[PDB]
RNA sequence: AUCGGCUCA
DNA sequence: CGCCGCGTCTGTTGAGCCGATG
DNA sequence: TCGAACTCAGACGCGGCG
């Protein structure tokens, strides 16, 4: 037990032994950038990768190069909280290693002629903070992960596209990971055809010509021929036994000497059985045999080179004449079965119009790019570097692997290029699986789909940046100077820096990071999306993709998505996954050993879990042995039923690696339905934190982890014992085994008060420990927005009694109590910014100042000197915060005027005014002002007062810090003066500088002294060095976009409460909108006094099936009454070892629980603080599968006293009489929502109009009016109602005159309309006439 | 002309203009420096390709992305030009012609109020006070206490009390439209009278929601108010809320009460068989009243009291009737609000919802509609008020597992486990096996499923003035499922019994169903499983909506024009009607 | 809002809507296939007046 | 004003 | 007359928010 | 002007070729 953990035991039901702990919960972003920058010696992962791609560069006549080296990054300028104040991108500069070698044309290899070498600069990378989250312009940014179809091989079969046939059509695709696809398809005749990057059909084998190798070679290599010799008589064929199989005969089959087959028969088994046991292959046969066959190659008139059948051909009866007469002695031909082996390329044959090479590349050439000559260079060009080319066709290293697994080879990787026997393959196996050998693939399984992160994403712009550069660096190289020429001067950084910072800030996926809570936070970093460059859309995708597949168990959660236009696209990862080193998901599971369930564990991929049998985590394991029952429940093949138990092989490790992390913090999830819990695991991410958190009193155990691992609360560094705690920092002083010997070993944290969340809220942290107690490493010092202790406290827990009442919960409302608002416990802060600018007009410049023309004397009160806003005055819609005056035209004047203008003495440019104020409807209290300022304007008094406060706290730190320094340094100066004697009476007598003047011995202590000296003199030059780089650092000017002066920025806070209409929700996914605040009386009160404080309704739980929730409320009751029963011991102030025993009576109750505390052992201190901790309510866990079952509920209750049943007698409010029937009380644990009432209410009578179409402008932001859209006015047409849309229409929109005499109207007394022509139907005619149509509208 | 394609002032110094000035700059100059070269009559080449040139131009100006590609502006997007300002959902025709954007109006957040009348509603004071602007300047002005428009402006904005009294003045009797979007079908928009309260939600009827589809979990709706004189007087007679009672798909009334009223009429009107007051006889309706108040007679108690019933079988006129009947106390309290003219075999049973909506119907019928009003709202507001009275909870014990339930589970897998021995011995088929097993996984389910409701419905066992009788239970789950407020018997089975065969995405049915239900909880696959149906269901919900509104598009654009024009039509005959029960019964 | 102007075009070009719209409304009057027009408009080859 | 992204019923 | 192939044209409604660019 | 774009899909009418 940790230093954390005896302030407060929560309690666990649990009851399966745990092997393995939950990892660091967000690796994925951290692993993947971690290795884009690092420097690979020689295993290509990175930046390295990217150089040594565009490995050194020649020119294009080859008499010099650059060869690239090595790399490099400095130190960002700017640590975080300075670049986010700042308003900055954090960065770090690349340096790279470059030489320049000049090799002389004269000698063939004259290399020693110049060896330049230096470094070079080119781009800036942003980093990876420390928890997984980019600052660009100052707005952290995160940027999600991608899943895309593998690049690979792929078959499959659409159903008949042509479905009038109704027959099915096969297809095959070959899709790279850069390059051009090709698509190999059938027809609904059966003939091949291919297609590249989905042009123009064409028949196949144009690529088998293409290839430039005719009829012979290639199709000799297709089919393997059937045997035959012309005896000089008549015909024999050789038979191989195995070929007449499901086959008919013709006449009968016999042999040179034996009749075996009769006429009119089928070839059974038992003829093959007696042609092989008769050991003969050749058999005499009619030549009519050959009628019907093909020739298989070619032959011709040996004498005069007629060709006498091309190969593959046809053949006829004189045929044999010719091929007997020319010296053939043999007949090779097809064994040819649509069944079996169909003429499909023969078919695809006769189609082609081709003959040679030179045909079909010019054929293909004019065909993709119609119109330019086909020379033989554009021809052969073409084809080569469409497809086998390293420089515009790339596989992969997976994709490489993928192709090779699929079609059945051993070799895992070789080239990363296309070649001949590849699509031979791709060919051969498409007509198998045609003849029916195998089966297709389908898309949806997991082991199709890779995940890509960002490092691999930035390794590829970077590259297209990289390849841009290398363009020029080709062009310039070429042609000037050569020994003159150093190499920083021919490449350019723009293009390296404009993609890769147009990557990160404005791609598909950089995202903000919505910042309500810690749940916020670490599910937007372990999302999984499927949309983006190189993915789906949201209409493109059908009802397949959307679906669960039954692969996804414990890779990615089922019931976690969003509910909108994109239900299945994006998902969140589950808890346990990996991902594999090619990229594809992985999941843990545990060794199965002759019925032992060993302790080693194994990862498994998407495609090897199908292989084995899995068992179950529920499966009871008996006691270190095997499983209990005979027939374990498992699953394979993806599918479930019961097995033995020798045959298992793995059991799956924890009980919950199925659900993610949002969806394993709500308790008793296994009781409520899966739509309902989808609805609660995705309104848990939108709470609000509060003024003063408070923990849960039934959570799932996993709230510690989401806590710390999301990286808001302040974690310990090293260990020790506090030394100094301040409501704004704390100072630790470490231990002595932990420090190393340079320092003093002193840490300093420095909190974070009040600050703006992207999306308006309030964070701030709160020290959690007091003065001088000790703290080991690994715990927390500080408490974050929405935690209490350590723990995720995500909303506030109440006393809910569950009954109709009066009507005012009608369909799922709420009815709160009046004192949930009296002890503020659902108030939260929001804060607001506001900005304001001063740039450089032709005129001239802005500026900043307090007299402003044409302004009562009132409203500037509020202003000082320099004319911006006090700290601390609260302001409200109207006011004035920043006072900006920009000058205009000055036109020319009278002598006159000027002695006037000079008594009276005001102005020389009568100047507009354009000064900053709170838009209407706001207030609040300003908290802070920041100044931004040029490097070369005169810096005001405002800002100099700023900077000046804060190099004051700068310094302050920075003398704290190297003062307990040395003050460890000046107990060591202190004690190594002392030797060399004692002068302890004038020892601290004299002021301590007075200690390097006195008496001196020779032997050593001059050394000392002089050491005494040294140290000093290098202390101070630290000291006054390193306060003068901070103040430089602090004065420093800033950089602005072009054209602006300065800029101010002024803060508000505002303070919200509940009130009606403002929206609540529990965790199982039942919403509501309060609908009464009620005073204290009316609430139902039980027979002690305590009145409720929420009343929901009951008719919501029979019709959705959330059992959950009645379950939570008994927990909460009887976990309440143990609360209750401390306090009762311990203001009436009993003692402590009846504590000690009661308290040890608590932690023992359930069935066979795992966990098991002693606390004999804690002393008497400790276990009073635990007492004092426990008094508002034990708290309890149940994990979500293994949960707690209602017997040890009923114990529970029935150790406090209290109704086992779970419901009490509850009277009335106002008449004082008693309920009929029992009622449900207990403690629900529920949340606030941001969807506030003072958000959405809006009303407008008359304000701003457009420009282009007069009628009025729209949202609040901008005080505009609704919208009466085409399905209101069939609303209203099928009433019958003529008058309300011809007022809607004209008077009310777009009406000029019609307006304005109606409101003169209005207030005049009058109702009456008189009305025009909606002005925007004008238009209309007008944009129609301008494009020489006469439209025009006769008159009467 | 130009403000037809503004030129707009940015910030610092920019300006963003429409396409239409870059699309007519480029004609501009092809077509001088076509000129130009026109003068010099340069060689044939560059004559040809500059006309070329300035085709392209023109012809890309009038539409862009049809004759070649479309040329793209500066951020690779397409530019707009003439011909798609006037097509698409964001051109005149539909995104600024047929629905304007409109002023005095307003939107909120909504929630209920149960003290209205159903031709009510709620505002929010300063909702109220910012619509109903103008009336208020003309009333101050009037009554003199402001000269001038000014002196109007600040009375106003700085709130004194004389504002609200005129405000509270001027919305009198003056009708406003509430709508709610989508607005499917004519009874979306309804025209209610003002009551201002404090706060910031639109209060609301309940027995108007479900005409909206509207739940209070969130929704919003707007706001519009009638300024003219005809308009105010049609907000009134047509489009109000008391006078639009019958649907126009179909004669069905649309009011049914909802989910919380009708389990209040149907705990007042039962009997329990020993209660109290047992048999005692009474004067009225009035000492029921008063007897049940007092606490000397139970609520649902048989009795036999004294009723007078007025039937109007003569031509037009009532007449009286007295009589003892034999009912409850809970029936004798109803009688207290049927108007008049309806017999009294209407009140004597349990009044499911069923029955309420016959009550409602057979008053409209006989009295015409102002009772109906009356009535309507007498029955929404005793609902309410004797449903909180008795208090109705539930609780863990009221999923009551059947005890037999060991026995037919074991049954069954024995019986598979016999059926599969049979095929692994070869004698059966290998889909013969699947459908013998799914059948009798489905026989268990459905043995398992009739023990529960025989043990739910009538096991209440009591005793009175003898030994034993049943009758008809009280478990919060059976009254919250018999009378009709939510839920039906196949939801109780998925709570308590066995919950089924799932199927998986494909559509067939898999082997070994669920076995547990919701009280017991399930285990992990069964989970995993589950996820499958619920997932489809989801994906299906949510893309139904795009092709249904597209089809009601299409079907108000044909049918738009026809309107009823002449009286009769002289015309001979139509059509010939017969039943269609055919293929099976009615 | 209300005034209009106008560009005279050196040589006369062909209002889009009339040619590429279906058919073509041209190529219907001249009876001339619609390819033709184009590769005559595209300034591809003559033609016989 | 356009574009992309998240969210509500 | 009868395949067979090609370029247009459609795909819910109100609201709320914040970056990007000109 | 090299640079993408991809596997939306369902229906209808027209331009070629037999
Ligand atoms: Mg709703």
């Amino acid at each position: 037990y940790s230093y954390t953990e005896k302030k407060r035991i929560r309690k666990d039901f649990g009851k399966r032994p745990q092997v393995l702990d939950v990892p660091y919960l967000l690796s994925i972003q951290l692993d993947s950038f971690q290795k884009f920058i690092e420097q690979d010696p020689e295993g290509q992962y990175g930046l390295e990768a990217a150089f040594r791609s565009v490995f050194p560069i020649q020119s294009y006549s080859g008499n010099s190069e650059l060869q690239y080296v090595s790399y490099r990054l400095g130190e960002p300028v700017f640590d975080v909280q300075e670049c986010q104040i700042r308003g900055v991108t954090y960065s770090a500069p690349l340096r790279v290693k470059l030489r320049l070698v000049i090799y002389e044309r004269e000698a063939p290899e004259g290399t020693v002629k110049d060896i330049k070498e230096q470094e070079v600069y080119m781009g800036e990378i942003p980093l990876m903070t420390d928890n997984g989250t980019f600052v660009i312009n100052g707005t952290e940014r995160v940027i999600v992960s991608q899943l895309h179809r593998s690049p690979g091989v792929f078959f499959d079969s659409d159903k008949g596209k042509t479905h009038s046939s109704g027959k099915v059509l096969y297809n095959a695709r070959i899709i790279p990971y850069r390059g051009s696809w090709l698509d190999f398809e059938f027809d609904p005749k059966d003939n091949l055809f291919v297609r590249i990057d989905r042009r123009r059909k064409l028949p196949a084998t144009i690529i088998l010509r293409a290839l430039n190798y005719t009829t012979e070679q290639i199709l000799d290599l297709f089919f393997e021929k059937v045997i035959f010799e012309i005896r000089d008589n008549k015909l024999q064929m050789e038979l191989v036994p195995e070929r007449l199989r499901g086959e008919t005969a013709s006449f009968d089959i016999e042999a040179n000497g034996k009749v075996y087959v009769e006429k009119g028969r089928r070839i059974t088994a038992r003829h093959i059985r007696q042609l092989e046991k008769d050991d003969v292959k050749l058999i005499e046969v009619p030549v009519e045999y050959i009628a019907g066959k093909v020739v298989a190659k070619d032959y011709i008139d040996e004498s005069t080179g007629e060709l006498i059948c091309a190969a593959n051909m046809e053949l006829s009866l004189d045929l044999l004449a010719k091929l007997s007469q020319s010296g053939h002695k043999r007949i090779e031909t097809l064994f040819t079965n649509d069944l079996d082996h169909g003429p499909y390329i023969s078919e695809t044959l006769r189609v082609d119009p081709t003959n040679d090479r030179l045909s079909a590349l010019v054929e293909i050439y004019r065909m993709m790019r119609p119109g330019e000559p086909p020379t033989r260079e554009a021809a052969e060009s073409l084809f080569e570097n469409l497809f086998f080319s390293e420089d515009r066709y790339d596989l992969s290293a997976v994709g490489r692997m993928k192709f090779n697994r699929s079609l059945l080879r051993e070799e895992i990787e070789g080239s990363g290029i296309l070649s001949k026997d590849d699509i031979i393959d791709v060919m051969k196996k498409l007509i198998d699986i045609r003849n029916g050998k195998g089966e297709v693939d389908d898309i949806d399984h997991l082991g199709n789909r890779r995940i890509r992160s960002v490092g691999e994403m930035a390794e590829n712009q970077f590259r297209v940046g990289l390849v841009r550069v290398e363009r020029a660096v080709k062009e310039r190289l070429s042609l000037g100077d050569l020994d003159t020429l150093m190499p920083q001067d021919m490449i350019n950084a723009k293009p390296i820096s404009a993609a890769v910072k147009e990557f990160f800030g404005s791609s598909q996926l950089s995202q903000f990071m919505d910042q309500n809570n810690p749940l916020s936070e670490i599910t937007h970093k372990r999302r999984i999306s499927a949309l983006g460059p190189g993915g789906l859309t949201r209409e493109r995708a059908g009802f397949e993709v959307r679906d669960v597949h039954p692969t996804h168990y414990g890779r990615v959660c089922p019931i976690e998505t969003p509910e909108g236009p994109n239900i299945g696209l994006i998902n969140s990862l589950s808890v346990y996954a990996q991902t594999n080193e090619y990229g594809f998901l992985e999941t843990p599971y545990r060794k199965v050993t002759d019925g032992v369930v060993t302790d080693e564990i194994h990862y498994l991929s998407a495609i090897e879990e199908g292989n084995y049998v899995i068992a179950q985590a529920n499966s009871n394991l008996d006691e270190e042995g095997h499983f209990v029952e005979d027939l374990v429940t498992c699953r394979s093949k993806g599918e479930s039923s019961l097995f033995s138990r020798d045959q298992v092989d793995y059991m799956d490790v924890s009980t919950q690696q199925v659900v993610s992390v949002g969806a394993s913090l709500i308790p008793f999830l296994e009781h409520d339905d899966a739509n309902r819990a989808l609805m609660g695991a995705n309104m848990q991410r939108q709470a609000v934190p509060t003024l003063r958190a408070d923990k849960p009193l039934v959570g799932t155990g996993m709230e510690r982890a989401v806590a710390v691992d999301s990286g808001v609360t302040a974690v310990a560094k090293r260990g020790g014992v506090v030394q100094y705690v301040d409501a704004s920092r704390i100072v630790i002083k470490v231990n002595e085994d932990e420090m190393y010997p340079g320092e003093a070993g002193i840490d300093i944290y420095n909190l974070t008060k009040y600050t703006r969340s992207n999306q308006n809220t309030c964070i701030n942290q709160m020290p959690c420990v007091s003065l001088g107690e000790p703290v080991e490493r690994g715990d927390v010092l500080a408490d974050g927005p929405s935690t209490d202790l350590g723990e995720l406290a995500l909303g506030q827990n109440m006393r809910v009694a569950f009954m109709p009442w009066n009507g005012y919960n009608f369909e799922d409302s709420i009815l709160v109590s009046e004192r949930v608002v009296q002890e503020d416990r659902f108030t939260t802060i929001h804060i607001q910014e506001l900005a304001c600018v001063s740039r450089d007009t032709k005129l001239g410049p802005e500026e900043i100042t307090a007299d402003i023309p044409n302004v009562g004397e009132a409203a500037l009160s509020k202003l000082d000197e320099s004319g911006i806003v006090y700290i601390g005055a609260e302001v409200t819609g109207g006011d004035i915060l920043v006072g900006k005056v920009t000058p205009k035209g000055e036109t020319q004047l009278t002598p006159e005027e000027k002695l006037l203008r000079a008594i009276f003495g005001e102005k020389a440019s009568d100047v507009k005014d354009s000064s900053l104020r709170v838009p209407n409807g706001v207030s609040g209290t300003v908290i802070d002002v920041q100044v931004f300022t040029r490097d070369g304007v005169e810096k005001d008094k405002r800002a100099l007062e700023i900077e000046e406060m804060q190099l004051k706290q700068a310094k302050k730190d920075l003398s704290e810090e190297l003062q307990i320094l040395e003050a460890g340094l000046f107990s060591r100066i202190r004690a190594v003066l002392v030797a060399g004697g004692v002068e302890a009476e004038k020892l601290d007598k004299l002021p301590r500088d007075r200690w390097l003047e006195l008496g001196l011995t020779d032997e050593e202590k001059q050394n000392q002294l002089e050491q005494l000296a040294e140290q000093y003199d290098e202390l101070k030059h630290e000291f006054e060095k390193k306060l003068e780089a901070k103040r430089r650092k602090i004065t420093q000017g800033d950089d602005l976009a072009p054209g602006v002066l300065k800029i101010v920025k002024v803060y508000l806070a505002v303070k919200r409460r509940i009130q009606p209409g403002d929206k609540m929700a529990g965790r199982h996914g039942n919403k509501g909108v309060i609908s009464k605040i009620n005073p204290i009386e009316d609430m139902p009160y039980d027979e002690n006094g305590t009145p409720v404080d929420i009343v929901l309704n009951p008719l919501g739980v029979p019709s959705r099936m959330n059992i959950g929730q009645i379950l939570e409320t008994h927990l909460g009751m009887a976990a309440k009454g143990i609360g209750d029963k401390i306090n009762a011991m311990l203001k009436q102030q009993q003692e402590v070892a009846k504590l000690r025993e009661f308290i040890q009576r608590a932690y023992d109750l359930g069935a066979d629980v795992r966990q098991k505390v002693d606390l004999s052992t804690f002393s008497d201190e400790e276990v009073m603080r635990l007492a004092e901790n426990l008094r508002k309510g034990m708290p309890i866990a149940t994990p979500v599968f293994d949960g707690a079952k209602e017997a040890e509920i009923k114990e529970l209750l029935k150790l406090g006293d209290l109704p086992t049943s779970g419901q009490i007698r509850l009277y009335d409010g106002r008449t004082g009489e008693q309920f009929e029937r029992p009622v449900t009380v207990g403690y629900m644990y529920m949340l606030k929502l941001n969807h506030l009432v003072d958000d959405k209410m809006h009303a407008r009578s008359t304000g701003s109009y457009s420009l282009v179409t007069q009628q009025p402008l729209g949202g609040k932001a901008q005080f505009g009016g609704q919208r009466f859209g085409e399905m209101e006015v069939w609303a209203l047409e099928a009433y019958g109602a003529a008058y309300t849309l011809q007022e809607m229409l004209t008077v009310k929109s777009d009406d000029v005159n019609g307006r304005t005499k109606m409101y003169k109207n209005i207030v005049d007394g009058n109702h009456q309309m008189e009305p025009g022509m909606p002005e925007s139907f004008n238009v209309l005619l007008k944009e129609i006439r301008s494009l020489g149509i006469n439209i025009e509208l006769e008159d009467e | 002309p130009p403000d037809l394609r503004p030129l707009v002032p940015l910030d610092g110094g920019r300006f963003a203009t429409s396409d239409l000035n870059d699309l007519y700059r480029r004609v501009i100059n092809r077509n001088n420096r076509l000129k130009r070269l026109l003068d010099l009559a340069a060689p044939d080449i560059i004559v040809r390709n500059e006309k070329r040139m300035l085709q392209e131009a023109v012809d890309a100006l009038l539409d862009n992305g049809r004759r070649g590609r479309a040329i793209t502006g500066s951020n690779k997007r397409p530019l707009k030009s003439l011909a798609d300002m006037i097509k698409g959902k964001q051109g005149r025709f539909r995104q600024n012609l047929l629905g304007k954007r409109v002023d005095y109006s307003g939107r909120s957040v909504i929630t209920v109020g149960p003290y209205l009348r159903l031709h009510q509603c709620g505002l929010p004071k300063k909702m109220a006070l910012e619509l109903f602007k103008p009336f208020i300047y003309g009333k101050l002005e009037l009554r003199g206490l402001a000269t001038t428009i000014k002196a109007a402006k600040k009375m106003v904005e700085r709130e004194e009390a004389v504002v609200w009294d005129i405000l509270d003045e001027v919305i009198r009797e003056h009708p406003v439209l509430l709508n709610r979007a989508p607005t499917l079908h004519r009874l979306g928009i309804q025209a209610f009278e003002p009551v201002l309260i404090e706060g910031k939600a639109i209060q609301l009827h309940p027995l108007v929601c479900a005409a909206y589809n509207a739940d209070f979990d969130g929704d919003q709706m707007a706001v519009h108010v009638p300024l003219t004189l005809e308009a105010q007087l049609e907000a009134r007679a047509l489009m109000m809320s008391t006078n639009n009672i019958l649907s126009p798909a179909n004669g069905e009334p649309i009011i049914v009460p909802s989910q919380d009223v009708v389990l209040g009429l149907y705990y007042m009107t039962r009997d329990c068989v020993n209660a109290k007051g047992e048999g005692m006889v009474l004067t009225g309706p009035k000492e029921a009243e008063r007897l049940y108040r007092s606490g000397l007679a139970s609520l649902h108690a048989r009795v036999k009291v004294r009723i007078t019933e007025y039937e109007k079988d003569a031509n037009g006129e009532l007449v009286a009737k007295t009589s003892l009947k034999d009912t409850t106390v809970g029936r004798a309290i109803l009688w207290m609000i049927v108007p008049k003219g309806l017999p009294y075999s209407i009140v004597n049973q349990a009044l499911g919802k069923k029955a309420i909506s016959k009550m409602l119907n057979t008053c409209y019928r006989i009295l015409g509609l102002k009772p109906t009003v009356i009535f309507a709202d007498q029955i929404m507001y005793t609902g309410f008020a004797y449903a909180a009275r008795s208090g109705a909870s539930v609780g863990i014990d009221d999923m009551v597992i059947p005890e037999k339930k060991h026995e037919i589970i074991s049954e069954a897998e024995a019986e598979v486990a016999e059926i599969q021995e049979q095929f692994q011995s070869g004698l059966v088929t290998a889909g013969e096996r699947y459908n013998k097993v799914i059948d009798i996984w489905a026989a268990a389910n459905d043995r398992v499923s009739k023990a529960m409701m025989d043990n739910l419905q009538t096991e209440t066992v009591i005793n009175r003035d003898g030994q034993e009788e049943k009758q008809v239970s009280f478990n919060s789950i059976y009254m919250m499922a018999d009378s009709g407020a939510r839920g039906s018997a196949a939801q109780i089975r998925q709570l308590a019994g066995m919950r089924g065969l799932m199927a998986k995405p494909d559509g067939s049915i898999i082997e070994t169903p669920i076995t547990a239900n919701f009280r017991e909880g399930l285990n992990v696959l069964q989970y995993f499983i589950s996820t499958h149906g619920a997932r489809k269901g989801l994906a299906d919900t949510a893309l139904k909506t795009a092709n249904s509104g597209y089809l009601t598009r299409r079907l108000v654009d044909v049918a738009q024009d026809l309107v009823v024009t002449e009286d009769d039509c002289g015309t001979h005959e139509g059509i010939m009607m017969t039943p269609v029960i055919e293929g099976g019964d009615v | 809002r209300e005034r209009m102007g106008h560009i005279e075009l050196a040589s006369p070009t062909a209002h889009i809507w009339f040619l590429k719209s279906l058919p073509s409304r041209i190529g219907l009057l001249l009876d001339m296939p619609l390819r033709d027009i184009e590769r005559v408009l595209y300034f591809e080859s003559y033609v016989v007046i």
